[PDB]
RNA sequence: GGGACCGCCAGUGGCGAAGGCGCCCGGCUGGAACGGGUCCGACGGUGAGCGCGGAAGGCCAGGGGAGCGAACCGGAUUAGAUACCCGGGUAGUCCUGGCUGUAAAGGAUGCGGGCUAGGUGUCGGGCGAGCUUCGAGCUCGCCCGGUGCCGUAGGGAAGCCGUUAAGCCCGCCGCCUGGGGAGUACGGCCGCAAGGCUGAAACUUAAAGGAAUUGGCGGGGGAGCACUACAAGGGGUGGAGCGUGCGGU
């Protein structure tokens, strides 16, 4: 029985998430735990049920005996959440950007906006340019962890909606997905 | 500290497969398909085959310290069927009544934005 | 190959496609007979 | 003969490919799922209050899609 | 690591002469509508011959080939299976240069102008009011252009059409003159070839053909029924010898 050779290892969140206890993982050797993705909802960490749909893939990168510390790899919203947000007679607006942070991290950030009705694609282009400018401005301004927290908390989405309201009222603005392309 | 697992459920129209894995998803803790339990090929995608194999995998997991589970219902996806097979919800009830704490149950179907050309030729399968 | 869509109607007829294919086959053969 | 008794509480309607089956709702009286309401197929005539004996509490009938 | 591809949004939506064209960004470039008391001065419509463009497929030379998949190789079905079904799979599908120049290339409707009830939806623009979280952001109304539906008169064999006419006028071109033989024979021109364009006759035939009504039929759909249909349940034949009738001897 191979299962009896396996031993458990505690995992942990990123420090900017407080390193809360997310769970355990069984493995035969400590080495194999390296470079392992774990998806965890935000309700697990912050305790907020209003942000359950948010999900964070953390890559396990450090092992100290039984205790595993993880890196942040990517963020994604729930597919059901996104699908419910999308509806007919409302325009989906995608803005996908490559970004270099103040501290040198490379981040691929893709964000959605959904308006009240069908809108001219020129307005969609204008809104694209808008939050591109905003996200570049914040990436220049903020370091990695702070930008991560602000992106998750939706303050970026709030600013985006408030500004883009000058172009057209938005039913919702969100940051769909984030990918850690490269670390410095 | 309670233990949580990931229950991949690949329910095709020809078979149903249930695959339990650790929180990382990289470790095969239990893995039973329809062919394990039925003798007729036509019986593989039946709800009975799904649910009883599900209960067998669930008792295996219970023997191995798992108490809660998250479910990853998978469809064929790609250019193939998107709808999960009939055994999906039946197997879901199977684990729910098997004594496990059901957590998040989410679809994980691979849905292409635009993938390869499907089978069946242009006119499709003219059965 | 100036066509007549009337021939497409299968009522009392083959499918025009295969008739065209057959006449093409015969023409190939005949032109090869002339060399 | 570990059978689960249960009591019918509602009759959904005459079902089956020949109408000799009936789709009814039944409340489990003894078993691991006591009190749970379940739709069941019944062969033979049935009235309200018939104590049926189930071999599997898990089984349920597909709804009659009219 | 690879090559194809860009859903949901997506629309009765937009654009384009047509074929056709959907990821974001940067550049180049064509066209159209709107507002214009801004310019020119009839400079226009059509188009034989001519020239350009032109889905898929195929051909020539190179590269590439994930998926799919003519051909082909196996499995199965069937009375038989050169099929429908299944497992593999060449060309092709993709980039480059060129050729071929075809379709239900259909709006089955050649194009330009003048006139002949309206209602109603949406798209782009413009104008007037009101709201506004003050963003033509939102509501409503009027004008212009395109794009749907209902439809008066009217039209048509009817289907249906009906200011986006298949209505009344004006004008240019192209095409048709019963069915088949036949888009064939012969001849010519282009094309590597495949094929493309042009195109008869002899002989045969009294119909072919289009719209719609009534029936019948549908391995179309819908509702109600049926103990000469079935379901639940009983009985009983088909075996035995005999009574009786039938076909045949």
């Amino acid at each position: 029985d191979k299962w009896k050779l396996k031993q458990w290892y505690i995992i942990y969140a990123p420090d900017f998430f407080g390193g809360v206890e997310v769970g355990l993982t069984p493995a035969d050797d400590p080495e194999k735990v390296l470079n392992r993705v774990v998806e965890v909802t935000l309700k697990d960490v912050t305790g907020d049920f209003t942000k359950s749909h948010v999900k964070l893939y953390f890559q396990v990168y450090d092992v100290k005996g039984q205790n595993a510390y993880t890196k942040f790899k990517g963020m994604k919203l729930a597919r059901s959440y996104i699908r419910s947000l999308v509806r007919r007679k409302t325009t989906r607006i995608d803005g996908i950007f490559n970004i270099t942070t103040k501290d040198g991290y490379k981040l691929r950030v893709m964000a959605m906006a959904i308006a009240m009705r069908r809108i001219q694609t020129s307005q969609e282009r204008a809104i694209r340019k808008i939050m591109q400018e905003i996200i570049y401005k914040k990436a220049e301004e903020l370091n990695f962890k702070d930008f991560v927290l602000e992106s998750v908390n939706g303050k970026i989405a709030a600013e985006i909606a408030k500004e883009a309201k000058k172009i057209y009222p938005l039913r919702k603005a969100e940051i769909r997905k984030i990918k850690v392309l490269e670390e410095p | 500290k309670e233990k949580w697992g990931i229950a991949h459920i690949y329910s095709s129209f020809n078979n149903t497969i249930i695959h339990i894995t650790d929180i990382t998803g990289a470790e095969t803790i239990s893995r039973w398909s329809g062919g394990m339990v039925v003798k007729a090929d036509r019986d593989e995608p039946s709800p009975y085959a799904a649910m009883l194999a599900a209960r067998r995998a669930a008792e295996e997991a219970l023997e191995k310290g798992i108490v809660g589970v998250h479910i990853r219902v998978r469809a064929p996806g790609g250019s193939k069927s998107k709808t999960p097979g009939p055994g999906a919800q039946a197997a879901i009830r199977a684990l729910a009544r098997a004594g496990l704490k059901i957590g998040r149950v989410e679809d994980v179907t691979p849905i292409p934005h635009d993938g390869t050309r499907p089978k069946g030729g242009r006119r499709g399968r003219r059965v | 190959m100036k066509r007549r869509p009337r021939k497409w109607k299968k009522k009392g007829r083959m499918r025009w496609k295969w008739i065209k294919k057959r006449i093409r086959r015969l023409k190939r053969q005949r032109k090869k007979e002339r060399g | 003969d570990e059978g689960y008794p249960a009591e019918v509480i509602e009759i959904i309607g005459r079902t089956g490919t020949t109408g000799d089956v009936t789709q009814v709702k039944v409340r489990i009286l003894e078993g691991r799922d006591k009190g749970r309401v379940i739709r069941r197929n019944v062969r033979g005539p049935v009235r309200i209050g018939d104590i049926l004996i189930l071999r599997e509490t898990e089984r349920e009938a597909r709804e009659i899609k009219s």
